[PDB]
């Protein structure tokens, strides 16, 4: 509703840790598709949503 | 190949500026059009699969020795990739340019009498599609601005409305309208689907294919000009500018 | 002189701002044309000097 997608996507990763910290994996896992999306930019944040 | 891979009107104008009419025609003799053929396609089916030779085929088939069949042949090479065998047509003719050909009277090629209606019906219509209608479009708006017939030009266009819809909008004159032009008329490109290495049933699909293949290949070989890396190495006579323009327009 | 890779993101997203207009010299080489021969020529002589 508001927000960038370079926001919205940072901040889902960060309650993703929070949500599913028993588990340490699913974070470190996102964020190696995350760095390897986001060197495009907010198209590939947008990507990375799809 | 190089052809089919234009995809505006400045790129596929300049394209036919710079060949010769050597490349419309073939030395290959071929074979005869419209002729019911069984063809062997062993991917999908282990009888002979029927179909109908065509002008519009990649393959170098015979044409009639008249002005007529020159001017099908060119169409052919723009539409398709490859020409018909029109041979002994002269050393004058043979080097001068497509666009030449097309829209110059200095040439001395006499194209009024031509008729768009069995070009169009001979350069089977029907089975083109959207791409290569526009590139024949263009061709016969080129010949109607250089025989002073642009109002028969019309009138045909208006008797057929599908190709009203999709005729391009440029005044062979004026090469602002050429800049300003955002049709797409490119046949073969990188594409953005998933491209496999498999053959098609028609005559046409299969060699349309195969060029498309060929393209890809061709992209990614030493051949290809790759702006963003050896834009310096370039002439500049050859040099994309703005300023440039084709001659005489 | 060896081509600069610009990133991806600037290659879609890049902008500049330039002025692209380009003024004559003209004025001040035609009003004074003894002074500015003289300052041109003697700025390149000290630097082909040194070859």
């Amino acid at each position: 509703t508001s927000g960038s997608i370079i926001n919205h996507a940072n901040n889902l990763n960060k309650v993703i840790n929070h949500v599913f910290a028993d588990k340490p994996l699913i974070s470190e896992t996102m964020l190696k598709i995350l760095t390897i999306d986001g060197t495009t930019g907010k198209d590939g944040y947008r990507n990375w949503l799809d | 190949m190089d052809v089919l891979s234009k995809g505006s009107l400045k790129e596929l104008l300049a394209h036919l500026e710079k060949t010769p009419l050597e490349e419309a025609i073939s030395y290959r003799i071929g074979t005869v059009p419209y002729q019911n053929v069984l063809i062997s396609r062993n991917e999908y089916y282990n009888q002979l699969y029927p179909d109908t030779t065509s002008l519009i085929d990649g393959v170098s088939r015979e044409g009639q020795r008249n002005v007529n069949g020159l001017i099908m042949s060119i169409i052919s090479y723009v539409v398709s990739g490859s020409g018909h065998y029109i041979p002994n047509i002269g050393f004058m003719l043979l080097r001068r340019s497509i666009l030449d050909i097309l829209t110059k009277h200095d040439t001395g090629l006499v194209t009024n009498n031509l008729n768009y209606g069995i070009i169009a019906r001979n350069l089977t219509v029907s089975k083109m599609n959207c791409e290569q209608r526009k590139r024949m479009l263009i061709c016969f708006k080129l010949l109607a601005y250089k025989d002073g017939n642009q109002n028969d030009y019309e009138i045909y266009l208006n008797q057929n409305i599908p190709l009203k819809q999709i005729a391009p909008n440029f005044i062979p004159g004026d090469m602002r309208t050429v800049i300003h032009n955002q049709d797409q008329l490119a046949i073969v490109g990188i594409p953005a689907y998933r491209l496999t290495q498999s053959t098609e049933l028609s005559i046409r699909d299969d060699n349309a294919k195969s060029y498309k293949l060929g393209y890809v290949d061709w992209y990614n070989s030493n051949s290809f000009l790759r702006e963003r890396s050896e834009f310096n190495l370039i002439r500049l006579k050859d040099r994309d500018t703005k300023y440039g323009k084709l001659n005489g327009w | 002189y060896r081509p600069r890779r610009f990133k991806e993101i600037e290659h879609t997203h890049g902008y500049v701002y330039r002025e692209l207009n380009q003024g004559s010299l003209l004025p001040l080489v035609d009003a004074n044309l003894k002074e500015s021969s003289s300052y041109y020529f003697k700025k390149l002589m000290s630097s082909i000097s040194n070859v």
